[PDB]
RNA sequence: GGUUGCGGCCAUAUCUACCAGAAAGCACCGUUUCCCGUCCGAUCAACUGUAGUUAAGCUGGUAAGAGCCUGACCGAGUAGUGUAGUGGGUGACCAUACGCGAAACUCAGGUGCUGCAAUCU
RNA sequence: GGCUCAUGGAGAACAGAAAUCUCCAGUAGAACAAAAGGGUAAAAGCCCCCUUGAUUUUGAUUUUCAGUGUGAAUACAAACCAUGAAAGUGUGGCCUAUCGAUCCUUUAGUCCCUCGGAAUUUGAGGCUAGAGGUGCCAGAAAAGUUACCACAGGGAUAACUGGCUUGUGGCAGUCAAGCGUUCAUAGCGACAUUGCUUUUUGAUUCUUCGAUGUCGGCUCUUCCUAUCAUACCGAAGCAGAAUUCGGUAAGCGUUGGAUUGUUCACCCACUAAUAGGGAACGUGAGCUGGGUUUAGACCGUCGUGAGACAGGUUAGUUUUACCCUAC
RNA sequence: CUAUUCUCAAACUUUAAAUAUGUAAGAAGUCCUUGUUACUUAAUUGAACGUGGACAUUUGAAUGAAGAGCUUUUAGUGGGCCAUUUUUGGUAAGCAGAACUGGCGAUGCGGGAUGAACCGAACGUAGAGUUAAGGUGCCGGAAUACACGCUCAUCAGACACCA
RNA sequence: UGACGUGCAAAUCGAUCGUCGAAUUUGGGUAUAGGGGCGAAAGACUAAUCGAACCAUCUAGUAGCUGGUUCCUGCCGAAGUU
RNA sequence: UAUGCCGCCCGUCUUGAAACACGGACCAAGGAGUCUAACGUCUAUGCGAGUGUUUGGGUGUAAAACCCAUACGCGUAAUGAAAGUGAACGUAGGUUGGGGCCUCGCAAGAGGUGCACAAUCGACCGAUCCUGAUGUCUUCGGAUGGAUUUGAGUAAGAGCAUA
């Protein structure tokens, strides 16, 4: 009686405002990267910082 | 009957409330006719506190 | 399926934290009491005129059922539930096995 | 009714190959994933774990995580009007990298050579690349290439 | 003529106050001009912050100017506020200093002066500074109004529901917990 | 160059038939107290390097060989297909314009190459 | 960890197509619980040894996708284990399906929190994870009947016309194996094959559900020709007469009755002949009202029953022109 | 069984397009030293992130860029239909259902006589000029133009979708 | 299946017909009132109203359904899909 | 008014209306998104770590205006079912960006300081899972330090009232 499905316009509705980039930041997102690499990486960090803080004289 | 993205309300209006609203004219009427009854006590009540 | 008995899993315990050896049962539901809330909310509920004000279910199409595994640790007598997938027939085991003829 | 399973459409991508059935060569193993090296992803049917789905198979994205048996890519999901940020964790033997990112690397290196070389000497270097340009100007010459009078055929059947 | 873009789209910024404020307007027509005539970038940014409306001019606290000049160098500058200069009874120390802004709180005035400081305006400031010479023009935060924390809600975001009240009882059940269907 | 041990790519390396192999190495081969595994020291285990051996394995070569891998203006710019027309044709379908372009077939060539460590008349 | 499976080949008393034994070939032609596909040859298969990773903790990820849920799956991490000489592999089935919210009840966890005037023990309530289920599978608690019927709607959708279609029906060619003493074609015609038509019946649902009066007959006009008769012709297996096949041809006509509401059909009889059709399946403000199909009623079969029947039977209101046009 | 032979496959296949499709083409870059770390390594080896230097004319393909990015809120809609090409069911359909694109819906205007969808072109109010598709015997603006042929029909033929 | 059928009439007219000494016709009085009456049974009748009368109220009942929805110009400009 | 050409009847549901689809004989007048309680966004206004006089009192040229105390609502603290507990290691952190300003310069530029905001790595509070010090009503207390866990949090406040 109606009808089902149709992909016409479809492409049309997207392109008119869309189709965009997900705009690709720097330091990207750590999350669900090997916890234990994380673990690490936490306290690598905080002794460069702790190096650089020793630098400031 | 369900929002687009609003805080959901309880409106307490499904009995006929329109039949029982109490809209308060009578302020400025009544805060006249409380001060005239002051008045009027203190002129009974004649040397004494309300 | 054929469940054997006393099996080594893991125990939570709070004393073993390793794999001691728990004795297997089936797990099968106690009673409603009769002094649950939502039985005297119900009984409430149900008390004069109106007559059904809750739903009854009479729409079966699941078979069988979900068997669930009372695992309990020897040592410090903390048990365990394990869900086994949708069986017919259930044996708590066991006569085993007998791999080959 | 309909059927949208997971490994479904998907009989002649995850078959193997002719003759090139049977076990994996070690090299790819052997070989080392790093994060921000861009790797393909082509699943290996032989293989049954960390397998990407069908989607995904063609595709190329670049590492984010590195564990045992596996790494972590993102690859670009257009879904709609706009692109998503898909991780896949993928078994070693569903990816190989890209030596469309190999030959850019070593070009960069080529570039770093040619002006490093060129900065203190005779300079012309133009390190950007051009596409085919219209060809210039020659002299086709006729000496024992005296013009063949080609002429069109005849119809004849068979 | 297949346009490439929407024609007769509007900048889609401010180009005047939608303030009426008589007062408002004789300072837009000062930094119109000042902005038109002195080709120093300092006198477009306070334009336009002129024009920017009650959200997008949040109040700068005492504190936050404080900080502003705790910065190295930048200790003797003018404090550039374009809206309200409020009072923040948190800290103690306050320095000897010059802050032009739109308005300030009684408290803000009194704390400001107390240190020794000087309250501009913009016209007092654009009279000693028609460049923006020697200035540090600074914003309060925008992204810290409680309408903010409801923008973009949706699985899994962790924004503010919408809602009225707050305890149990009120949007913590089924979908926000494990135990009770699923979370978010 | 030979061989071994471990390999990379995984038939130019596999298959079928034959014919060679000095040296060393590999192998076959000898024994059953022990460790060990069998219904059977056959396979697996331990012992010897002695009692014999290139017949097999293994390596190499041969064949208008099978197969495989290459290349070609070989077939073929064919089949097919993107685009275009108020092109044709009753229609089925087809021709032309601007592009992209196979598979079979035919003929010619080829028959493993290489990494590490040790050994070798 | 050992081995190699289907099938075939050559062979060993009873033993043969098939019981067991041995060797040779054997890229999978087997096997892997099922459907199908993919995958697999010192294995994922078959035989043997030990176990319970089918475990605990919760998070991230992929498919379906709103990037919600559910289901299934992936990859880690932190514990504890299994095996193995070890590398390692193991968070159920080689991979793609095998499943289920809130509320309620019940269980597991934990020296937990609460029962608000303050204590204890039952009791109840909570917190974290399961189970009892919704197959209409994002999950109401549910039998008919109306021919006494009703309302909001619908041409989103049927029963009549019309429109595209032409399977089906009807008519008409092409080829001609052959039937017709002989002889394809005087007259017919197999196996095939190309059409035309919209007088059947379907298919469809485009128009109409704030109605286009729904069968047949009576009357009456006009048109079509795919010609029954008549006019004039050609052909013959045309001697005559008679008949048959065609051509031009719609000028001309093409009936009276028995039964049936019937259209259709079937008989009797005359005629030159008793051809086929259309015109909103012509024609109801033209009639008729037998049939159909409101309400009453009877029978049969079905239904516990109300009632049902495109089964049978009987009784059942047919309205308006004075408007415009046409005549 | 062997070598030949004819013709085939939506749910066969060694081979294998065209069109569509992923990613890259650099400052968040490259090169040279060196710093912490409870991760990993036999290790002083790595891995992630850095310090400090060095290379900006060619800033590491073409072309474009109408400003680029960001957010909030809310209307209507959720019957669609048509056309070339690919395509399923069906004898078929102005039938039913898909794929990509373009259209009508929501669109006037010039043309196909007339027509929602075809062709050409998309539109403020006028002037002038030039053209599109389509035509130029007469209706009817515009050659009863030029040129080479074909056709004579007692049922001529005459412009795509389209009768 | 006559007349009339925007009538004499919201059921009449004319002819023809059923019956005509009883289960007959009929006036007045009286009883039965709406999920009730009454029914020699047609869901018939119950004030032109009946498969549940009429009057008022709840009531402006509800409607995913039909219809309507009142000045101009300017700028932007959709959806029939998940 | 004549003349050339053009012009179907509007409103409506609709894929599609001049429709053999619906409403409309004609005219005047009346005739359909209102008010309210409570709220989301955006904007204006006031004051701004606060804010809001008007329930009430005082006052008055009397329903007006003017003045005003104590509360109260919301905000200034979150997270847990709950008993509960409760936001600075550091310049209120580091990193890449970042307008504007400061320095050297003719300018090109380089260097510095960097608000908002954006990404990211941390730190702090509550919850959950452990860890389990000095001690002690000997079962209480929970220091100390961790966890791919978690929150509508902190990290020099933005809100309240009105339109
Ligand atoms: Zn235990």
């Amino acid at each position: 009686k109606s009808k089902n499905h149709t992909a016409h316009n479809q492409t049309r509705k997207a392109h008119r405002n869309g189709i965009k980039k997900p705009k690709t930041y720097k330091y990207p997102s750590l999350k669900g990267v090997d916890p234990k690499f994380r673990r690490n990486h936490k306290h690598a960090l905080h002794g460069t910082a702790k190096a650089l803080a020793a630098a400031k004289k | 009957a369900i929002s687009k993205n609003l805080p959901i309300l309880k409106n307490h209006f499904r009995k006929h409330w329109q039949e029982r609203v109490k809209v308060h004219f009578d302020q400025a009427g009544k805060k006249v006719s409380r001060r005239n009854a002051r008045a009027t006590r203190a002129a009974k009540i004649a040397p004494r506190p309300l | 399926v054929n469940v054997p008995k006393t099996r080594k899993t893991y125990c939570k315990g709070k004393t073993c934290r390793k794999h001691t050896q728990h004795k297997v049962t089936q797990y099968k539901a106690g009673k409603a009491s009769l002094f649950a809330q939502g039985k005297r909310r119900y009984d409430r509920k149900q008390s004069g005129f109106g007559g059904q004000t809750k739903p009854v279910f009479h729409k079966k199409a699941k078979t069988t059922k979900k068997v669930v595994l009372r695992l309990e640790c020897v040592k410090c007598k903390t048990r365990a539930q394990l869900t086994l997938k949708r069986c017919k027939h259930f044996e708590l085991g066991g006569e085993k096995k007998q791999k080959g003829q | 009714g309909k059927s949208h399973g997971y490994r479904s459409r998907t009989r002649y991508m995850f078959q193997r190959d002719f003759r090139k059935h049977g076990a994996v060569h070690l090299s790819t193993y052997l070989k080392v994933y790093k994060v921000g090296d861009i790797v393909d992803i082509k699943a290996n049917g032989s293989i049954q774990k960390g397998m990407p789905h069908k989607f995904y198979q063609g595709k190329t994205g670049v590492v984010y995580n590195v564990t045992k048996s596996s790494v972590g890519v993102i690859i670009n999901k257009m879904v709609g009007n706009r692109y998503l940020e898909k991780r896949l964790n993928l078994r070693v033997e569903h990816i190989k990298h890209s030596k469309c990112r190999q030959e850019f690397l070593e070009r960069v290196k080529a570039n770093a050579a040619k002006r490093a070389e060129a900065k203190a000497q005779g300079v012309a270097v133009q390190l950007k690349r051009q596409p085919a340009q219209p060809r210039e100007s020659r002299i086709v010459s006729t000496e024992g290439n005296v013009p063949q009078t080609l002429a069109p055929v005849p119809y004849e059947t068979f | 003529i297949d346009h490439t873009s929407k024609q007769h789209k509007r900048s889609g910024h401010r180009t005047a106050p939608k303030s009426d404020n008589v007062y408002l307007k004789l300072l837009v027509k000062l930094y119109t001009f000042l902005a038109r005539r002195t080709d120093a970038p300092f006198n477009k940014v306070v334009l336009k912050a002129l024009f920017l409306s009650k959200i997008n001019r949040p109040p700068v606290s005492v504190s936050r100017i404080a900080r502003a000049l705790k910065q190295e160098g930048a200790a003797n500058k003018t404090v550039v506020v374009v809206g309200t200069v409020t009072d923040d009874a948190r800290i103690f120390e306050f320095p000897k200093t010059t802050v032009a802004a739109l308005r300030f709180t009684a408290g803000a005035r009194a704390k400001i002066v107390k240190a020794g400081g000087e309250c501009i305006t913009l016209d007092q400031l654009a009279v000693r500074a028609p460049k923006g010479q020697n200035t540090l023009i600074l914003r309060g935060p925008r992204n810290s109004r409680e309408a903010v924390r409801h923008f973009g809600m949706g699985p899994h975001k962790g924004k503010a529901p919408r809602i009225l009240s707050t305890g149990r009882k009120f949007e913590r059940a089924r979908g926000r917990r494990r135990s009770k269907g699923f979370k978010v």
